[PDB]
């Protein structure tokens, strides 16, 4: 019983300890989120400006984002819980090979496999992912944006230079980083729920 | 979130803690008054030699 | 009867009580009840949407 | 009549021993039934959003969804008074076979 | 409109949030009083013993 | 008279007082009077709806 | 409405609930008083012998 | 529980307020939503132009 007992406890700890590593994530995911946004609103300016103004603009709009870009990867690579650089992508969620998943094992419950698994990703190229990002595309959009000049070239009718296929796979990127945090929130429900379980069966 | 993970090592629950020194103390005062009950026997020993 | 007091309902309860008044005050000094992707994730995806 | 108050007093302490088993099993379905109100609130959600938000959103709310039902998954089978995990199908009500219940 | 639908995922109405802000202090003040009322069941106990 | 003394009815009515004064604190603590199934299973069901 | 009949099942009168808590206690001091009355017989049976 | 409390979300919403309440009188007793580069670094660029 005591066995169970301190080591329930324990457990319980251990759990509130990684929802303090899902804030700290989460809190790096916020800031993304909010980068992300500024980086769509100077998308939508740049669509208008392929009238309004000329590559010079454009250039300096590209300057914006793409300091933007450095920004989301220093989240990526500085974001560390006691140095655990987690939103690398070292924890894919899944690699081809299941093996270099490099899944994450919160240890739950006192006793064996009493525990879960957690997988993160967000980097610059965290664009539309197939299983990479994409070549040409969906790495860029959200690592090298298109907005030099090549919005005053063509309009949204090339998917490589268009309008659309840019704001597309930018807001497929936010989708990807709201649905960790989503994710991310779940878990972390999950992972309270549990507690007052453990709590509850310690008394 | 590292501040919070510090003081779950470092913090001590003072509630629980509170509850542990009371429970602590009043074990010691009850021990003593078992040594107090325990050294009442050799006087009765006594009672059999006097 | 003493050596571990039943009282931890009380104690269970209470670390409850304060942890539920944190969170109230995380969302009244920032103003929000999405302070946290627990709070609602989601809402929290929708809103970001 | 030894014999039977001393079983009797045993028998007591057994009882409230199944007492606190009733307690951990108890807890765990309290938790459960939080999680289920808040599936609830998301099916309702999930109601309207059948005309103001799109299947990437009803998306992400089957993402909290499936979350919570590996909660649920997680609480019947991390579940253990003494090692004994107890919400799994093992204590089947009323199986077809009364013999493995 | 957007920015109603948003406040009301996001902005809470602290009307509501500051009662329950007020109901779980005060629940947390009775609890801990409820525990200053528990411990002090054993000192009796050693009443028995002293 | 005294390799078994009479005063159990003592002793059982004490655990059973403690007893109550621990279910007490169990609600007041938490605020409520169905903090356990075996307080108001019916109830209960009855609230969860 | 609902609210209410859900706190009517679900929360308690604490006032009633401290009165209940205020009794129980009372009486398992006078219940242990009583027990430190009982356990005095022996001893004049004692007396009895010695 | 009191070595560290946990009412910092407490301060960092506040001086998060109190930023915002001074930049957005940087703001107004200049008149302007570009007092600054970080404010908008594209459209200061194109203003210039």
């Amino acid at each position: 019983m005591r066995g169970q007992i301190r080591g329930l406890e324990m457990a319980s700890k251990n759990s509130q300890d990684g929802i303090s590593l899902i804030q700290t994530a989460e809190g790096a995911l916020t800031e993304t989120r909010a980068i992300l946004q500024r980086v769509r609103e100077l998308v939508v300016q740049a669509g208008n400006t392929g009238t309004q103004d000329k590559a010079t603009d454009l250039q300096s709009i590209q300057d914006e984002i793409s300091a933007l870009t450095d920004e989301i990867d220093g989240i990526s690579n500085r974001t560390e819980f006691n140095g655990k650089k987690l939103l690398d992508g070292t924890y894919k969620v899944d690699t081809a090979t299941p093996a270099n998943q490099k899944n994450l094992v919160f240890q739950i419950g006192a006793n064996a496999t009493q525990q879960i698994s957690v997988n993160i990703e967000d980097m610059g190229a965290d664009a539309l992912g197939i299983k990479e990002a994409d070549g040409s595309i969906a790495a860029l959009h959200s690592v090298n944006d298109l907005d030099v000049t090549k919005f005053a070239d063509n309009a949204a009718d090339c998917a490589d230079i268009g309008f659309d296929a840019q704001l597309k796979v930018v807001d497929e990127a936010i989708n990807q980083v709201s649905s960790q945090r989503a994710k991310l929130g779940a878990v972390q429900n999950r992972l309270e729920h549990t507690i007052n379980n453990l709590s509850a069966s310690g008394e | 979130n590292l501040t919070a993970a510090e003081s779950r090592i470092r913090d001590v629950d003072m509630a629980k803690e509170m509850s542990e020194f009371t429970k602590n103390n009043i074990l010691s005062q009850a021990s003593q008054a078992m040594l107090a009950q325990a050294n009442q026997q050799p006087q009765n020993v006594l009672q059999l030699l006097r | 009867i003493n050596h571990n007091i039943a009282a931890l309902n009380t104690l269970n309860r209470l670390s409850s009580n304060n942890s539920a008044s944190q969170k109230n005050m995380e969302k009244l000094s920032s103003g929000l009840r999405i302070n946290r992707a627990g709070d609602d994730a989601a809402g929290l995806a929708i809103s970001e949407k």
